[PDB]
């Protein structure tokens, strides 16, 4: 009998443990793998896929194919916002249910650069210039082009190219941010504006739609695996 | 046989392992810049006929004439290939559908949609087993004064939700398999309440991709967009995808083609415009097996 | 310096035991007009929601599996009497094998089937299962049918459920209290925790956005509006 | 010969498990009009005083952490009836995850959260946690605010507590008796002992001289005179 | 991979270790003359501009003329440095205060005290993030017939106690951040009893360093003494100290400057004397980040 | 099954143990360290920092900023003590709450040389000579210069230099002393005197203050970690 | 989990076991040894030290300084015994409480040669010859010189030298003897006699005392550690 002494932890069951255990089906000859297309190796691979943003979660158009369409028009120039959004990838209503947002909710901490892409779905004869902006936290959220202008921004020429990408670079005080709305780890403000205005000729539609997309850049990562609130069994009993 | 290796450390030493059992299953889990814009796993992101190294697109006597190609995608970065270790398989053009200011979307299933296409269809029903990849070419032109955007999605194992709220998984074979005809999406769920004599069919809600998931995320699937402003056609090259090397084409549909209006059709000023969407599909690197008397399905 | 993506690797993502089911058994007073209760569960990842949603991020998967069993018991009646320590038998009945009809019967001899004899109060029981699929990978979704309706044959024969392959994929877990009927009754519960080891996954999918409604992809009226109200120009 | 300073090294100084909290749970008779009691504790080193005073010798710290759990139970009523051995579930609910509302509910499925299933009467449970800080070091003191009051926005919105960073730093420990309601009631207690391993500390501070008064540096009237009387020219 | 090493022995043999787990966190704790007057860890003891190897003290157009220097200290033995891997940052002189036979002490916070100082302040409010070190120069002269001693303390994360005994951690942002003006110490705790309409401010007791610890021990913090007998000024060189490489200057104050009369001011024979204390402070090796529209705080 | 035999100690929980245990958050990618100024490696490092002595713990001036000031004057020469103090670093009221004393109270045994420093905070025109003394244990505690003179001592010239340091060298029968008042391990007596007297000119203050400080020398060490009495939760319940 | 199987003995506490156990005071810096004079390495070292025999345990003189003195006189020659003693080092009343006897009682078995020494404490003018004898077991214990003569013996000349040593050589049937009175392992008889007679001149004391001593020789050893009867707590309760 080799003399042993039991330590604390003995006989416990930690659901996150990693030990060997006896096989119930000994000598079982497994079916070989085949080269199935589309293998995934990391959840972050998925987070890097651009999925479409539910921007207009307005009362009447949420939970409908409309929530995805941001409407624009040939209207006169204004310095007022086309859309205002907060950089809370996991907790903001508009971002939270995107593929990125969903994966972010199985984790507690995130870090990295985000990538926003806008697609102009209006007509070929339509022209215009828009201003896309990102404002790092700590000041009044931008309500006017004049202030959005002052932060990180891009000027998009609709007429020249149909789509436009803007990278929101990782800038944070903390090493990582939390996957919940929390002032301490806030990320800032994304907003879009009319630089000039949408201009169309006669015999052509004066209103059109833009679609928007988000995904993670390759510098991105997450930590502390956790259960999500985005699904449940309330009726369950465990 | 003790196995020594580097411990999972921070960033300012190792551990030892011995396998006690004969079956690998018993084993513990073995845990394993410059430009951010670059994809970690591109293939998972919908590449082009161009983007992996691969105009007149031609199969047998059938041939597409295409400038459009940056508008193509090779699903999962993987090109169709023979079950390794035929001019029945060519381009078939299906019945043209019509896109209107109120269409919610359209769906089809492969091989099903092709079940009556010449020798392909024949080959399918004379054999137990068959496998095939596909080239899906979606055609849809308009004017420089029209606007709109089509989302063309290729879904693997595209299981769709049913019309019933009293019973589940109950859509009939007949209804599940529309053939070329199509099958369509809806804006709202309408439960088949006829208890006694059930409709036994799908009820696919558009914003939920007809399967309980949000349409906005459908882009994680092999896809392509037709933006009327920039392009009039999309080409998807689909590999054979399955949990098996080959299967029953009659019992099982491998791929689902979903086409939805991401942005609604609009024209000049007409209160109610229309434009056609034509699908031309070709089976690829295809092969059949287990020849016998012909399968005569009860399609109705 | 430099952030690692390790905890989000497919293994790390699933590297946890999840409750896939709760089985109930008991051991009653011999006198009793009602039968001794033994459990029969049909193995699946779909009775609970969390592991299911995680797996369904993917179309096809391949993995060795680890099952861990947490057993708890308690007294049913005011009684005040007692019971000696219970031993449980967890038998795996593979598709084809005789399913037990009684706590008592011959099937429990378990000559060829795998059984676990668990002693109450001891460290939770645990075993590993290889990748037992008859296909090259477990299929999380099957857009098809078990059988094809032939024009010739009658309508009823040709019929089957949508999205379902075998009537019996993985067989069942049968559980019983090996101890004989006791004067004072005890009810027990077995919690089955499942963890996928050595895992591979293919063909990604969007997460389930609306409440599950059975084993399939079906959804229920009145559960279809997940998203919250939030105005366009409001941070 | 030669004296060593080893036992006063920062590790040796903290190389002890300290009680950081006592959690109370129970398992009542099913009949009962009142709910089954499960515990929800918000993780912190500040509920007790001793480990706190020791850590506060320093401004910033960095350490892997070891938690050990001592579980004791007892009978509440005269009753004379009994209960079979209890199994406890210690679930860690990280900031963001669904907090349990009932001993019963789905959150306990614990598919992605870490849970410890402890068997009563066995060696105290124990796990290790890495340095989980979102900053480069744990901050024992934060002379600042969670958020800045903007002139523009309203007074109430801009407000926050002094010295506090996140409303939820480390999430919570949820504990329950997994066993079902028992005729005769048992109350249990979980004692959480904390030990810092692999530790580093920066920017030293004077020890707390007056009674602690909450999570902050605040002091209470009437506790401010620690020192004793002793005359100048008296040995 | 077994690791053998020397046992912790007396002074008149070893043990073996193997790591069982993949994560270092799982690992057990790994346990590690001539002149007594010498310090084991000097840097923890408040060194001089001299004592680590480093008069006209000058930054940009601003310049101190100093003989006094043995009277300087480099906090934690560490000199200010750029966040590695500007003349907004210069010497600013704050409003002069007055030391009297009854002063209990004064406090300030950095960056707060400098929030309105020319381009520095501007830079602070136009950026999300900012970091900076400091040179604190305390000026206080008297005659050879005056006497007294000032204790100048630089406290990292100098959290101060509040005025309330009914609620905790409740001092308002406005009150916590006095700006240049200052903020002062008291000889006695006076609980804000106005329940309904709370003062919501600090109540810093001098002998308890306003934080629950004894003043006599405040010397474990980077400090310097002005003894009127021997010197008229003190210079503290402060490094950026924090749990982060950079942070919000608006939300968080890094350093606290505390000045207390260790020995009371006294002169010749006047029942009530006075002498001025002037603080000149300069931000060092400083850098900002995350430019956008300006922060307009509700300071009141 | 490798044949084992359990030894005494099995299943116990010793709060001072040092064993491995399973990780609850596997593969967690830790935030890297940064070079924060002011790192401490040993509690003794802290004990070596000079902190200020609360000498006058008199009834009316204890627990006030006064307890720190020892008052002197231009008064005529006397051989009576300015201050009397016992070398009980952890247990004497005046020493016990200093940084050295506080650390000493988390331990049971101490050993090493102590270092006392006095600071003259009077005026520049003030002059004088003081005698600082240390008397090893075993005799009547010094009440007069005449006897203090006989032990270890230093003569401090106020006028020449403002501060003065005296090292109390480790001299003990036992290897270590206890951190509690105990005759068996007593340390002796520190006392201060007027050698000549404080002398000032006209127009200058006749009374002034001296501050005093203590710390440990580098030959110093402590043993047997223990809980302190200097704080408590009486209201606690464990 | 390395597969193990518990053997009999598991969880038991044997008071004579020899296992490792966790340290309650980790990293404790021990006080160094000094070279203290008089170190003992084996209990047998002590047993080899000559201690004085309580020969006369007579009713009136036992438990008094007298029990140690064997009285002799200038009386006429006789063949009768001066003293009779049994070789039961641990169990005989006279030997049992000597240092040798005491150590022997913490053990069950003894073996080796014993060494007896007699000291003549009478006057210088006194003369005489004594006969010291040892008789191995098995016959009538010697009551007369005539029979003592027949066994192992020494003739001591008092006048010539004041003290006299006799070694009782190990002679036994068994390998070891028991530390209790037992016939099976008996050791024989020591007895002392007048060879000639004590002779003194006039003006000198006619009676005198001899002291006697016993110890173990270096060939001596003991086995099977045990508790002694030579002390107790009757009032104890364990
Ligand atoms: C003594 C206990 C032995 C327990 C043996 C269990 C063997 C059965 C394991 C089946 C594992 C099923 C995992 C999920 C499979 C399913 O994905 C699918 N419907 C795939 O085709
Ligand atoms: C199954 C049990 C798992 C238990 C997991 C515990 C994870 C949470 C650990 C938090 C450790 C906090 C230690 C003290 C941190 C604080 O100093 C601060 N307020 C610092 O910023
Ligand atoms: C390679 O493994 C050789 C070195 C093995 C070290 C011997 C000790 C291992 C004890 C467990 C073996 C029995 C488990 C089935
Ligand atoms: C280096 O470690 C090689 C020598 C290892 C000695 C083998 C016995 C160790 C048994 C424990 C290994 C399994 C623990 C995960």
């Amino acid at each position: 009998g080799l003399p042993v002494m039991n330590t604390p932890g003995s006989n416990q069951y930690l659901t996150a443990d990693n030990f060997q255990s006896p096989c119930a089906l000994p000598e079982f000859d497994v079916t070989p793998p085949i080269d199935i297309p589309g293998e995934v190796k990391n959840m972050m691979e998925l987070a890097e896929i651009d999925t479409m943003i539910p921007f207009d979660l307005s009362a009447t158009k949420k939970n409908t194919m409309e929530m995805y369409r941001v409407r624009l028009s040939d209207k006169p120039h204004t310095d007022d916002p086309i859309l205002c959004l907060s950089l809370s990838p996991a907790s903001d209503p508009r971002l939270s249910h995107t593929m990125l947002g969903e994966i972010l909710n199985y984790y507690t901490h995130w870090a990295g650069s985000l990538k926003f892409t806008f697609l102009f779905c209006g007509s070929m004869m339509a022209t215009g210039k828009l201003l896309v902006s990102y404002a790092p936290p700590g000041a009044d959220p931008p309500k006017k082009r004049k202030e959005a202008m002052l932060g990180t921004h891009v000027i998009w020429d609709i007429g020249l190219q149909s789509s436009c990408t803007m990278v929101v670079p990782w800038i944070s005080n903390t090493t990582y941010r939390q996957t919940i709305d929390d002032s301490f780890t806030e990320g800032g403000y994304i907003s879009v504006f009319y630089q000039t205005r949408i201009v169309v000729p006669l015999s052509t539609p004066r209103e059109m739609d833009i679609l928007g997309f988000v995904s993670a850049c390759n510098d991105f990562s997450v930590r502390l695996l956790r259960d999500t609130t985005h699904i449940e069994q309330k009726a369950l009993a465990q | 046989g003790a196995q020594v290796s580097s411990q999972k450390v921070g960033a300012h030493i190792n551990y030892t392992t011995i396998n006690y059992y004969r079956d690998s299953a018993s084993n513990a889990a073995s845990k394993q810049i410059k430009d951010v814009l670059i994809k970690t796993a591109p293939m998972l992101n919908s590449p082009n006929i161009e983007a992996c190294g691969y105009l007149q697109l031609t199969l047998g006597n059938s041939t597409i004439t295409t400038q459009e190609a940056a508008n193509s995608v090779v699903a999962y970065g993987r090109w169709p290939e023979y079950l390794r270790d035929v001019a029945a398989c060519r381009f078939y053009t299906l019945d043209t559908v019509s896109w209107t200011k109120e269409s919610r979307g359209w769906w089809w299933k492969l091989p099903d949609a092709l079940r009556d296409m010449g020798l392909f269809g024949q080959n399918m029903y004379y054999h137990y087993l068959g496998r095939s990849g596909y080239t899906v070419h979606v055609q849809c032109n308009a004017s420089k004064f029209h606007q709109g955007a089509l989302g063309v999605f290729a879904v693997p194992e595209m299981c769709l939700a049913g019309d019933s709220n009293t019973t589940t998984m109950h859509t009939s074979y007949q209804n599940a398999n529309p053939g070329e005809k199509g099958g369509t999406f809806t804006g709202t769920f309408t439960p088949d309440n006829n208890q006694t004599s059930p409709a036994r069919r799908f009820c696919p809600v558009d914003y939920l991709l007809g399967n309980g998931t949000l349409l906005g995320n459908a882009f994680v699937f092999p896809h392509q967009i037709i933006n009327l402003r920039t392009n009039n056609c999309a080409t998807l090259v689909l590999p054979y995808v399955n949990s098996l090397s080959i299967d029953s084409m009659v019992k099982h549909n491998n791929w689902g083609i979903a086409i939805l209006p991401l942005a609604p059709l609009n024209f000049a000023s007409e209160s109610s415009p229309e434009i056609p969407i034509t699908l031309t599909i070709a089976p690829m690197c295809c092969e059949f097996n287990g020849l016998r008397n012909i399968t005569l399905p009860r399609l109705q | 310096q430099h952030r690692s993506r390790s905890e989000s690797s497919i293994e790390s993502f699933f590297a946890r035991g999840a409750c896939v089911t709760i089985m109930t058994v008991d051991n009653p007073a011999s006198t009793t007009n009602k039968d001794k209760l033994f459990a029969v569960w049909k193995i699946t990842y779909k009775d609970t929601v969390q592991l299911r949603r995680k797996l369904e991020f993917f179309t096809y998967s391949r993995f060795d599996m680890e099952l861990t069993f947490v057993v708890t018991a308690n007294f049913t009646e005011t009684n005040n009497g007692h019971a000696l320590n219970q031993v449980y038998q967890i038998m795996y009945v593979p598709p084809g094998a005789p399913v037990p009809e009684k706590w008592d019967d011959y099937t429990w001899q378990t000559s060829s089937n795998p059984s676990i004899f668990y002693t109450y109060g001891t460290a939770p029981a645990r075993i590993s299962v290889p990748y037992v699929g008859i296909s090259n990978a477990y299929s999380h979704f099957y857009d098809g049918f078990s059988k094809v309706p032939l024009k010739d044959q009658s309508a009823a024969l040709g019929d089957s459920l949508y999205g379902a392959a075998s009537l019996n994929d993985f067989g069942i877990l049968a559980v019983r209290v090996v101890n004989d009927h006791n004067p004072t009754k005890v009810t027990s519960k077995i919690r089955v925790y499942l963890k996928p080891k050595h895992i591979r996954v293919w063909c990604p999918r969007p997460p389930r956005a609306v409440a599950y409604y059975g084993p399939g992809v079906d959804y229920k009226d009145g559960t279809l509006t997940p998203l919250s109200t939030k105005d366009l120009t409001t941070y």
